[PDB]
DNA sequence: GATCGATCGATAAAGTTTTTTTT
DNA sequence: ATCGATCGATC
């Protein structure tokens, strides 16, 4: 259970002494799903000091809260925070000195890389006053 | 297999029909002049055995190479070393499923098609005989790669501690074949509901390449094998045609037999050609005698003089029509398209006039530019046809001025600046300012501003709308004959078979009589046109005293000397005469007084 | 190499009679290189073996050079290098060949390929339009051990030996040879060579129109680099060669060609159809043909032998084409030492006929046709990555116009882009741009030839003679001569016209082009204190008779009135400004202004 | 316009490169059937399924409906039921979609096999409805009306390439519609633009163009 | 001038005039190194090669190696000197150029303390020594034996400067 | 994304000598007012909204329209902006030409 | 059963002049 | 061409 932010390979504790971590087969039958979307937000008009490139961030809607967020309106959110990296996986090969903190983050137990950490945000419940 | 081979060296040296013994008697006749090729004609092959055909028509690639090796051995025998391998050319005529069977059963099966080739590519090289060296022990082998499943039929092995891939491709003892990657387009009349057509890809061999120019109908026989290129989801592949024999129609580079000109010389001895073509060109056109004479001289042309200094004379003519609707100015133009050797039909809107001449683009390999398209690069020797010279107001005028009168364009765009050759001949048909009221007012206002386009053309007809209450009923008698009952399919087979000329014989005919005789007008005939011209300018200036302005200049005068050169190409006489030249001005003097009215 | 060397050995004793006439030539070219350089207070190693002298008395040694030219060239090098030191060694670079002669039907136009003479000799002509970079490349470095003080020696082969199929050495600096010495390398004692990739088009006149011009490419070496300008009728001949691995590489090379056709060649020859040599005989005839007092009038009508009259025009072209000098001001802006004439005419009066026969006698002046594209005098940062990671400003049409002439058509029938383009490049000799790269002030000495048509038909007499076509008068001010071609009807004129179009369906040109390209390199008088006096009287009257007549003039028109007479004395080939030059310059303007 | 009936499926490839790699999965809709655009979506049991399959109960019936004596006086009266009006338009507009024949010929000029009516009406009679009603009763149609009809977008046009592609040919209205319906009333500002591109769909019938592309000729009767 | 410097002028000393363009900034280059293990304190030294290099292991020293516990290496800035560096490109005088081709650029470097003494627009000349450098990237499918050289500066002789 | 510029962000308190006043006027004609309009040389792009100084004199030579400027005709037939001329400038000059017998031959001697 | 050594496989590339409708 | 990971062999 509990596939993490990159755990596309459940490879722990087989029943018999078979070849553990040898393969997998993502069954579309029993593994129940849920539906989501990824939208961007923006800061309200009555708080900007000047035209000073008003920054933003990104959210994730998880439950039934999909499609309740009509785009282009003043809106409120739940408030759980999160940080999500994704640089090393099975498929595709993974300016300034952005990600300079990442050099500290090296040398995990798997292969030596430069793993970053970017701030993001998760929601649970939406409301739209106005 | 070897057994199968034993069954072809023992077959292509004694197959015959009744005492002609043909296949030895052309293989010898193809080893003297260097061609190294066969024409099996598979429908004529079947006389041995249906089984040996059926080991061919059900399985591929293996059969072609075994047959090729057998032919090479027989060729080697007919001699007593410089002996190359041969190539095959097969041909049949079953029927052409046009572009509909795609995947069902026609994968690696013999097939016959029909299309129009539009796009050639530059040549290339693949190898066929190699000599391979190893790094570690200086081993030496030789591997031949004949037929294909494109490359990667077999790869270089590992055999000769010893490191893998130890082998290299030297270039000192090798041979090479060229491929094409020319692209076939569907003949645009036989997939009709509402859809755009599609396209395929095809390669070939050296001794049957460079036999096509774009703009022709071709029939083609070959294989439907499948390659796989890794520069899309499921593990897919792509289709292409390995081709064998382009036994198409004529070229439409003047090599042909002798009996094709035998009847042509037997026809040209009859001095009735000029009056009979005016009937025999357009079998569904009510008369229009003055215009019909102008089309046969446009298709033939004059000459090209590169006289001993730098300049040259533009030896061709360019007619122009205009007139009321409903008077055959448009439907006549599809008729000249099929009869021409090379003909292009871009007759609408001008089609973004900068794109008429040449175009560049970013090209996906190497991110570069070169020159690809144009409506004038492909139409050399032949004739283009366009219309609607009123409501192309943007840039049609600036795109034909350099294109005409010197035929030497040069593209000044981001890459090359080259003067590519052109020998084109233009043709157009337009509308005046709604026809009728233009011919009931001051007789200008035809082209609204410029006379400078009219001075580049020379020959101009002006049709009109009379009310002759006698001949029109014969025209109303004429259209009901052709339109239903179709008796002209039976009338023009019971008056044509001894008198008239069919529509496809002229396409055979014009390409021969142009490319042989280089004519010249009579030198004592120069007194005639000089005495003719001096009153025409007097006939001009008698009108300008009436507060009348506009167009006649000297360029039409050096067009009449091309007009009298035109019928000399028809009669194929190297000298001209005076019965010749007086009929030519008889055509132009019926378009001299048009400037008055 | 025992059996593959005896015929190489037999050639070494054979062809020593073939350079009975060149064994002087091989040593005489280098004894002054041993004397120029030793006494400073320069030539490559080029040994032109004629094909005749080898064909004249050898067959088997001759036949291999046009069938299998892959075993036979480093023979002729190997004899040639030991016949240089054995000639001259006492004073304390392999002398490769050039190989000129005839060939016997190997003039393969590269629209056609070979099917039989792959990997053989081939003569190829055409025009080049690519002109890629220049970059050095090693052949051999010399390693050195600092400890124990002894050197080493290593050669690295590439696709430049042209004939042998060497095992490649893809190493850059093999360090730490079988010792314990930290290796060094004297790079001054190393040796280097350069490459240049150039693609050649087809000469687009003898290729019959069924295709666009194709192209192949050629890799040459150090002797003939920077020799070919883009736009030269070049002639080259070298070996034919394929390289690269293709079709049988490790996996999945389906329907991919793998044989890059290349040419490793020699002897790049310009042609002319600057090289015009002339003896004492023909150089004295033009001195004898500088003698008469009529040669400006004879040369005028001996130019275009098809069109009547326009002797004001026919003198103007030859006056312009030879051109005038520009004395550049020391620490000052030079003025417009070029000359830029213009024509306009009511249509079909041969106003465009005479613009293209100047291109046959152009003397390396290739013009465009004026198509509505930006690139007339710029690049717009076309780089094509210059083989993966380099940016170059490839010149459009001003690398060719330098000390030459151009001609373009349909001035009024253009968009606004060329109007600002010919603005700067006329008042200023050069152009400078940082499109996506760097500013660069590349120079160009050029001169235009114009052509345009009036819009409103036959209206050049009933309206203003000025403001007549309304293209911006900045260009009209920057040009001088605006000829208005008349075509009025005279009954003897057109009668004479009617026969001269009939007698053209059947003192000379190459003597004419030799005359100007010899008179472009002689003296320039500029000075006569009284010929300058008559012209200012010849101007100030019409300076007071400019508004009382049709056209107003400006002050820069005075710089025309010296410049026409300056080149008019160049027709005389004299170091003195005479008096008679100030009469042709008068009435030529008097026809252009009345 | 199409609408598709099939199954839903998933393919968790475990690799996506627009967003980051994440515990997500793509979408693939395989199909079992496909039908054409439908019209007047108000039915309950018919005219949504393209049956058009005149097998037994129709073809055995449809002969005796053809051997009567006043059918052409009955069909055109009963064609457009909602509008009583003057007779002659319903004679013409029924004749228009019935069509003639593209009778080919030997190696000579082809013959137009089309009939092209033109209505003229007062502003307030039923002329805008018969054209609206005949759009349903045809098999295929188009309704490019009024302003906004481009001078090129009716016929074929070239859409430029995406980031690694070639200049391909993507036609618009007239190549799709075999029996199309336009409304050329008086869009006068664009009347001098488009009307040079529709009056050669009839005259030089099967017109196609070569603006900066390939010289081809599509066939649209 | 740069139009004729193609040949035997590698590894030599040649002065060339020109026009200085594309002045970069001053960046610290590396000449010595000192990794710290925080156990034995033996700061390891090494020479600096071209523009890319690689650190070493931690079980290599003489005290903090060779035991069951090893001092894990990491760097330190101030235990190593750092030099100056600035890059510039040259063009031609627009009068020694021939009638044909466009001018050709070149790369130059600086060392020692000649830095911060050039300007964009300086009609100057540099005197310096010659060296080609390898590319060390994509060595098989490109850059077989190519050079893409530069020149190394020694002296600048600038001119025309109540 | 460095802050490259033209003249007025680097020619502060100096001389800005311009030519060709009828060239690229869709951006020029506003900005030349903005130095005579006091202290608004700025970069009001999407990047930032910072404003630097403006202290430079202007010397302008507006070339006339077609032909000679007809002196019998009205002025402001070849000048573009009247609002700059009325109060945003102070004084004008002119370079008329009259055919003169005495002066132009000296002017001919001035150039010969 | 664990550790070390050897062999095999996978990893690094780059853009910005012509042409369409539109205001 | 270099680095990392996996597999096989030896202690
Ligand atoms: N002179 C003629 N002889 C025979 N048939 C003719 C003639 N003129 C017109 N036609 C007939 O007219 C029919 C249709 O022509 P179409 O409708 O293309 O004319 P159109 O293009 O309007 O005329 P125009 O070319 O003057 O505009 C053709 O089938 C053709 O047979
Ligand atoms: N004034 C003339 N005298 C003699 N021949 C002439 C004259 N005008 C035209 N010609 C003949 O016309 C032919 C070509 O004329 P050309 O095409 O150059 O006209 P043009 O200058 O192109 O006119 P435009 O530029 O207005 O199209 C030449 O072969 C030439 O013999
Ligand atoms: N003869 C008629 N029978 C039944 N209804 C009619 C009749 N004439 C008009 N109508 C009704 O009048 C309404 C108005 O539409 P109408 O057909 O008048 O538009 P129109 O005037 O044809 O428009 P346009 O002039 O733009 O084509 C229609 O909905 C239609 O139902």
């Amino acid at each position: 259970v509990e596939q993490s932010f990159k755990y596309t390979e459940p490879t722990f504790c087989p029943n018999p002494s078979c070849e553990n971590r040898a393969f997998w087969t993502l069954n579309v039958t029993r593994s129940r799903f849920l539906d989501w979307q990824k939208v961007r937000i923006q800061e309200n008009a009555n708080e900007i000091p000047t035209g000073s490139m008003p920054r933003t961030l990104d959210v994730i809607l998880r439950g039934d809260s999909v499609e309740r967020a009509k785009p282009g309106d003043r809106c409120k959110f739940t408030g759980v925070e999160i940080v999500v990296p994704d640089v090393t996986q099975l498929g595709l090969p993974g300016k300034t000195t952005e990600g300079l903190n990442s050099g500290v983050t090296g040398l995990r137990s798997l292969g030596v890389r430069d793993l970053t950490y970017k701030i993001s945000f998760l929601a649970c419940h939406v409301i739209s006053i106005g | 297999n070897t057994e199968i081979i034993k069954s072809f060296k023992n077959f292509i040296l004694e197959f015959r029909l009744d005492s002609q013994f043909i296949y030895r008697d052309q293989l010898r006749n193809n080893i003297l002049v260097k061609n190294y090729s066969l024409t099996v004609n598979m429908e004529h092959l079947i006389g041995y055995n249906e089984d040996i055909y059926k080991k061919l028509s059900d399985e591929p690639s293996d059969i072609i190479p075994l047959f090729e090796t057998a032919i090479t051995q027989v060729a080697k025998r007919i001699s007593i070393n410089s002996l190359p391998t041969f190539q095959l050319i097969l041909n049949s005529n079953a029927n052409q499923i046009p572009l509909r069977d795609l995947d069902s059963e026609h994968v690696s099966k013999i097939v016959r098609l029909s299309g129009i080739i539009i796009s050639t590519s530059v040549l290339s090289s693949r190898a066929t005989y190699l000599s391979i060296m190893c790094r570690n022990c200086r081993h030496t082998t030789s591997i031949t790669i004949n037929n294909f499943n494109t490359g990667n039929t077999v790869s270089l092995p590992r055999s000769c501690n010893c490191g893998p891939d130890p082998y290299i491709i030297i270039h000192e003892s090798s041979k090479f074949i060229d491929q094409q990657f020319l692209k076939l387009q569907e003949i645009p009349e036989l997939v009709p509901v509402g859809e755009m057509p599609r396209n395929l890809t095809m390669t070939c061999d050296r001794y049957l390449t460079n036999k096509v120019i774009p703009g022709t109908r071709v029939t083609i026989v070959g294989i439907y094998s499948i390659y796989n290129s890794k520069n899309s989801g499921v593990a897919i592949r792509t289709p292409y045609i390995k081709i064998l024999g382009i036994q198409s129609d004529v070229e439409t580079v003047t090599m042909f037999t002798e009996e094709e000109e035998e009847e042509f010389l037997q026809l040209s001895r009859n001095p009735k050609l000029y009056e009979i073509l005016t009937n025999s060109i357009a079998p569904s056109i009510f008369g229009n005698e003055d215009i019909k004479k102008a089309i046969v001289c446009l298709l033939m042309g004059g000459s090209k003089k590169i006289l001993p200094d730098g300049m040259r004379l533009r030896g061709d003519i360019n007619v122009l029509l205009l007139g009321d609707p409903g008077t055959a100015k448009s439907q006549l133009l599809k008729f000249v398209e099929k009869v021409s050797p090379i003909a292009v039909y871009t007759s609408g809107k001008g089609s973004s006039a900068a794109g008429l001449t040449a175009s560049v683009q970013r090209d996906p390999m190497t991110r570069e530019f070169y020159l690809e398209g144009g409506a004038m690069v492909l139409a050399d020797g032949g004739v283009v046809c366009i219309d609607e010279f009123d409501k192309m107001r943007d840039e049609d005028r600036v795109a034909i001025h350099e294109a005409m009168e010197q035929q030497t364009i040069s593209i000044a765009k981001a890459g090359i600046t080259t003067v590519l050759n052109s020998r084109t001949s233009v043709l157009a048909a337009a509308n005046p300012i709604y026809g009728r009221y233009d011919d009931l007012k001051s007789p200008g206002d035809n082209i609204d501003f410029q006379t400078t386009i009219l001075s580049r053309f020379d020959m101009i007809f002006i049709v009109k709308d009379d009310h002759n209450e006698e001949r029109d009923i014969s025209i109303a008698n004429h259209v009901i004959n052709i339109h239903t009952g179709n008796a002209n399919a039976m009338q023009n087979q019971q008056e044509e078979n001894g008198s008239e000329i069919s529509i496809e014989k002229m396409k055979r005919y014009i390409t021969y009589c142009r490319l042989k005789c280089a004519p010249r007008l009579s030198p004592q005939a120069a007194e005639k046109l000089s005495s003719n011209f001096v009153t025409i300018r007097k006939q001009l200036l008698i009108n300008e005293l009436e507060s009348t302005e506009r167009p006649i200049t000297i360029r039409q005068l050096e067009a009449i000397i091309r007009i009298t050169e035109s019928l000399a190409k028809l009669e194929l006489s190297p000298i001209a005469q005076e019965r010749h030249v007086d009929e030519a001005i008889r055509l132009f003097q019926a378009s001299t007084m048009d400037a008055a009215s | 190499p025992d059996a593959v060397f005896g015929d190489r050995v037999r050639r070494f004793q054979e062809f020593l009679d073939t350079f009975t006439s060149y064994r002087d030539s091989v040593r005489s070219i280098q004894v002054y290189n041993s004397n120029n350089a030793a006494n400073y207070n320069i030539l490559p190693h080029r040994i032109i073996i004629s094909l005749d002298d080898l064909r004249e008395f050898d067959r088997s040694f001759w036949s291999g050079i046009l069938v299998e030219p892959a075993y036979f060239i480093p023979p002729a090098e190997k004899a040639l290098t030991d016949l240089a030191d054995s000639m001259d060694d006492v004073p304390h670079h392999p002398w490769k060949l050039s190989f000129k002669g005839s060939f016997g039907a190997h003039a393969l136009s590269p629209r056609t390929l070979t099917a039989q003479h792959l990997n053989k000799l081939v003569s190829v002509e055409g025009i080049v339009t690519k002109t890629s970079l220049v970059r050095p490349k090693l052949i051999r470095s010399v390693h050195y051990a600092a400890k124990t003080g002894r050197f080493h020696y290593r050669d690295y082969t590439d696709a430049t030996t042209t004939l042998t199929t060497r095992i490649p050495t893809p190493a850059i600096y093999p360090t730490e040879d079988t010792e314990g010495n930290k290796l060094t390398t004297e790079y001054g004692y190393s040796t280097f060579i350069d490459h240049q990739r150039i693609t050649v088009q087809e000469m687009p006149e003898m290729a019959p129109a069924g295709q666009l011009p194709r192209s192949i490419d050629v890799i040459l070496d150090d002797d003939l680099v920077d020799k070919t300008k883009p736009g030269d009728r070049v002639n080259v001949v070298g070996v034919f060669k394929s390289l690269g691995a293709g079709g049988m590489n490790q996996s999945n090379s389906n329907t991919l060609i793998g044989f890059k056709t290349l040419i490793l060649g020699n002897t790049v020859y310009p042609l002319h159809a600057a090289r015009q040599m002339l003896t004492d005989f023909d150089i004295r005839n033009i001195n004898k043909l500088s003698k008469k007092k009529d040669i400006f009038d004879i040369l005028s009508q001996s130019l275009a032998p098809s069109i009547y009259g326009h002797d004001h025009i026919k003198k103007a072209i030859l006056l312009m084409l030879m051109g005038g000098v520009e004395k550049n001001l020391e620490n000052g802006s030079h003025l417009r030492g070029d000359i830029n004439i213009l024509m306009v005419g009511d249509p079909s009066t041969a106003k465009s006929q005479l613009l293209r026969f100047v291109l046959n006698t152009a003397s390396l002046a290739i013009a465009t046709t004026g198509r509505g594209s930006s690139g007339v005098g710029l690049t717009a940062a076309v780089t094509t990555d210059r083989e993966t990671g380099e940016r170059r400003l490839e010149a459009g049409a001003m690398v060719l116009a330098d000390r030459g002439v151009v001609c373009i058509d349909e001035f009024d029938k253009m968009t606004d882009v060329d109007r600002v383009a010919i603005h700067e490049v006329m008042e200023q000799q050069t152009v400078t741009i940082a499109k996506a790269g760097i500013h660069t002030t590349l120079n160009a000495r050029c001169s235009v030839i114009a052509a345009a048509n009036p819009v409103f038909g036959q209206y050049d007499v009933n309206r203003d003679p000025h403001q007549n076509i309304a293209l911006p008068d900045s260009l009209l001010s920057r040009f001088d001569l605006l000829f208005v071609v008349t075509d009025d009807i005279n009954e003897i004129r057109d009668r004479s016209i009617s026969e001269h179009v009939l007698r053209t369906h059947r003192v000379t040109i190459p003597f004419l082009r030799k005359y100007v390209q010899y008179a472009k390199e002689r003296v320039i008088p500029q000075l006569t204190q009284e010929a300058i006096n008559v012209i200012v009287k010849n101007y100030t009257d019409l300076r007071n008779d400019d508004n009382t007549k049709k056209s107003p003039i400006t002050a820069r028109t005075l710089e025309t009135l010296i410049r026409l007479a300056t080149a008019h004395a160049k027709v005389r080939l004299s170091k003195t400004v005479n008096k008679v030059d100030a009469k042709v310059a008068a009435n030529l303007l008097r026809f252009a202004l009345l | 316009e199409v609408e598709v009936t099939g199954i839903y499926k998933n393919n968790y490839d475990g690799n996506l490169n627009a967003k980051n790699g994440f515990p997500v999965f793509a979408t693939i809709i395989e199909a079992n059937s496909i039908k054409r655009r439908e019209g007047n979506t108000a039915n309950e049991g018919e005219e949504g399924l393209d049956v058009f399959s005149w097998t037994e109960e129709e073809e055995r019936e449809f002969r005796k409906i053809s051997r009567d004596r006043g059918i052409i006086d009955k069909i055109i009266s009963s064609m457009a039921p909602s509008i009583y009006g003057h007779r002659d338009i319903k004679t013409a507009v029924a004749c228009s979609l019935f069509g003639g024949v593209p009778k080919n010929v030997n190696g000579k000029h082809s013959i137009r096999g089309d009939i092209n009516v033109l209505l003229l009406g007062d502003p307030g009679t039923a002329k805008s409805q018969i054209l609206k009603y005949v759009e349903k009763t045809a098999h295929r149609a188009v309704f490019a009306t009024g302003q906004g009809a481009s001078a090129v977008g009716l016929t074929a046009s070239v859409r430029k390439d995406p980031i690694t592609k070639e200049w391909t040919l993507e036609g618009g209205a007239l190549v799709l519609a075999d029996k199309g319906v336009c409304l050329i009333d008086e869009f006068d500002k664009m009347n001098d633009q488009d009307r040079t591109s529709i009056h050669e769909a009839m005259e030089q019938q099967s017109i196609s163009i070569s603006k900066a592309g390939i010289v081809t000729t599509l066939q649209a009767r | 001038s740069v139009r004729q410097i193609k040949g035997d002028f590698l590894g030599q000393l040649i002065t060339v005039r020109g026009i200085i363009t594309r002045v970069s900034d001053v960046k610290p280059a590396v000449e010595v190194i000192a990794y710290t293990c925080d156990q034995c304190g033996y700061e390891v030294f090494q020479e600096v090669n071209s523009r890319t290099f690689t650190p070493l292991s931690e079980c290599t020293s003489e005290e903090c190696s060779q035991n069951q516990t090893k001092g894990q290496l990491f760097m330190s800035t101030r235990a190593s000197k750092f030099s100056a560096f600035q890059e510039c490109k040259i063009q031609e005088l627009s009068q020694q150029v021939p009638v044909g081709h466009i001018p050709r650029s070149l790369n130059i470097h600086v060392n020692g303390t000649l830095v911060r003494s050039l300007s964009p627009g300086d009609i100057v000349d540099v005197t310096g020594i010659f060296l080609p450098a390898p590319y060390t990237g994509f060595k098989a499918l490109k850059a077989g034996l190519l050079t893409e050289t530069y020149l190394e500066a020694q002296f600048v002789r600038q001119h025309k400067k109540l | 994304m460095i802050l490259e510029g033209g003249a007025l962000v680097l020619a502060d308190n100096g001389i800005c000598c311009i030519d060709e006043f009828d060239k690229m006027d869709e951006s020029d004609r506003t900005a030349i007012h903005e130095v005579m309009e006091q202290q608004t040389i700025s970069i009001s792009k999407a990047g930032i909204n910072t404003t630097l100084n403006a202290r430079t004199s202007i010397l302008a030579a507006a070339n006339p329209l077609y032909g000679r400027y007809n002196p019998r005709l009205s002025p402001l037939d070849n000048i573009n902006l009247p609002a700059a001329l009325l109060s945003r400038f102070d004084i004008l000059f002119l370079m008329l030409d009259i055919p003169s017998r005495d002066d132009d031959e000296k002017l001919a001697e001035h150039v010969t």
